[PDB]
């Protein structure tokens, strides 16, 4: 079975370049049709552009024209994609696609790579702030409350886990959000039985890598 | 051929010039494996 | 039997779904296929 | 350029039944279109092309159909696997463009939320920016709404809010409101309420609280 592989993930800044790629594995090249495509994120799928992993067919798309290019290795059977004068919205997934195989070319993507995430930003690398969610005895509802550890002002998702792995019953973790500074927060809960507020330890566990930093924070009641 | 290809001096595009060059010998096989020509192509006639 | 046909098979701005072979050494045997592909070598310094 | 428009937009279903989805598109296509399924967080798998033909290793479950400009796509018996959104793929013309997206839920009688808030931490008070947290916990409909009332006044603007991907095993829904601002309206406003409007609640239902 044809499989696609790539890169792993990529932080930029404004103005620069970058440069994702992926290998090949078929069983014939047959006029390989390695073929891009990229996904802002909750947003319509936009493409790239073909090249002709035959030969050196090159055609692009016509709102990225003048500023994106694509090449391949024949020895190495990968594809190069290259892209310049990056600015904050082009941040996306990047996929490859392609492989015919039976006939030598289509315009349906049949073999989809992983997926390449990459990030424009401007900040760069920072560790996130924890805070802790207490409830009140006002909210005592059916015996239950909810309780979380926010997490605000950091930048490259964050692992969270409660009291490392003890905890799984009922747990929450939002997606990540976008702030007028440039940082990204992030906010986890979950609730317990009331009955065991006071006699129980919960704590929050975080790990931003991209930092490694790891913050533990108790919830005080 | 040889001289031609191999002259010193050669005019500029306005000013170009001809030979009326007839009754000869070509030979092709050099003049197109030269291993040196940036750009040979043609048309009308296929180059073998 | 021929009939003219781009309402389905041009896709606008243009189709390259349709090859066809320009260069081989020898002139086609009638009713054969020659899928592969390959280079072509001329004269001296040949191509592979 | 050609545009392409799914009219459905989001849908509903339960398991072991059948769904159909509408592509329109700007202009004329000679049948040249493909059908494409995304799960979340994965990478986009083809199931038909050229708006008819099935392609290999995928259910018999699936089937196109449409010429023209509106198409179909249809599946008789909803397995699990069938839990995701869908896409269409124009190829008429240059260059080549995507759906909005079309996902289907698990449709079951609505579960009301559980609503929480939490007041800003004093670590964070210390720091100089305010954090407020309006919760909203297991509630089936997804298009609900939450606004924000300070001294008996509406927010606007200044509020975010991010929904959870709907969980396999709960199969509910849960978001959280969050209203930021600096320390100088922070203590400027005495009162904090965030209310919901939800389609399960029988009445709007606001949650408040006060400083200390």
């Amino acid at each position: 079975q044809v499989q696609l592989v790539q890169s792993g993930a990529e932080v930029k800044k404004p103005g620069a370049s970058v440069k994702v790629s992926c290998k090949a594995s078929g069983y014939t090249f047959t006029t390989y049709a390695m073929h891009w495509v990229r996904q802002a994120p909750g947003q319509r799928l936009e493409w790239m552009g073909w090249i002709n992993a035959g030969n050196g067919n090159t055609k692009y798309s016509q709102k990225f024209q003048g500023r994106v290019t694509i090449t391949r290795d024949t020895s190495a059977s990968t594809a190069y994609m290259e892209l310049s004068s990056l600015r904050s919205e082009d941040t996306a997934v990047y996929y490859c696609a392609g492989g015919g195989g039976r006939r030598l070319q289509f315009d349906y993507f049949d073999y989809w790579g992983q997926g390449t995430l990459v990030t424009v930003s401007s900040a760069s690398t920072k560790g996130p702030s924890v805070f802790p969610l207490a409830p009140s005895s006002k909210s005592t509802s059916g015996g239950t409350a909810a309780l979380g550890c926010l997490v605000k002002d950091y930048f490259p998702p964050v692992t969270v886990s409660w009291n490392s792995g003890a905890l799984t019953s009922g747990v929450h973790t939002f997606p990540a959000v976008l702030q007028s500074s440039g940082l990204y927060s992030l906010s986890s809960v979950v609730t317990v039985p009331s009955s065991s507020l006071g006699t129980q330890t919960y704590i929050c566990n975080v790990n931003h890598k991209p930092s490694n930093t790891k913050v533990d924070k108790k919830v005080e009641p | 051929f040889g001289e031609v290809f191999n002259a010193t001096r050669f005019a500029s595009v306005y000013a170009w010039n001809r030979k009326r060059i007839s009754n000869c010998v070509a030979d092709y096989s050099v003049l197109y494996n030269s291993a040196s020509f940036s750009t040979f192509k043609c048309y009308g006639v296929s180059p073998t | 039997i021929a009939w003219n046909s781009n309402n389905l098979d041009s896709k606008v701005g243009g189709n390259y779904n349709y090859l066809y072979r320009l260069f081989r050494k020898s002139n086609l045997k009638p009713f054969e296929r020659d899928i592969s592909t390959e280079i072509y070598q001329a004269g001296s310094t040949p191509c592979n | 350029d050609i545009q392409m428009t799914q009219s459905p937009s989001t849908l509903s279903a339960s398991v072991g039944d059948r769904v159909t989805i509408t592509c329109r598109a700007s202009q004329s296509i000679s049948s040249w279109l493909a059908w494409y399924q995304q799960k979340p967080g994965k990478a986009p798998k083809l199931l038909i092309y050229d708006a008819s033909s099935l392609e290999s290793g995928v259910p018999s479950r699936f089937s196109g159909s449409g010429s023209g400009t509106e198409f179909t796509l249809t599946i008789s018996s909803l397995q699990p696997d069938d839990f995701a959104t869908y896409y269409c793929q124009q190829y008429n013309g240059y260059p080549w463009t995507f759906g909005q997206g079309t996902k289907v839920e698990i449709k079951r009688t609505v579960a009301a939320p559980s609503v929480f808030i939490f007041p800003p931490s004093d670590e964070q008070l210390k720091s100089g920016t305010a954090s407020v947290v309006c919760l909203l916990n297991n509630f089936y409909p997804r298009e609900a709404k939450v606004q924000w009332k300070v001294d008996n006044a509406l927010q606007s603007g200044n509020s975010q809010e991010s929904v959870t991907e709907q969980d396999s095993k709960d199969s509910t829904y849960s978001l959280s409101s969050t209203l930021t601002l600096s320390k100088a309206d922070y203590e400027k406003h005495k009162v904090y309420a965030c209310e919901v409007t939800h389609q399960g609640l029988s009445s709007p239902v606001t949650k408040s609280f006060n400083r200390g």
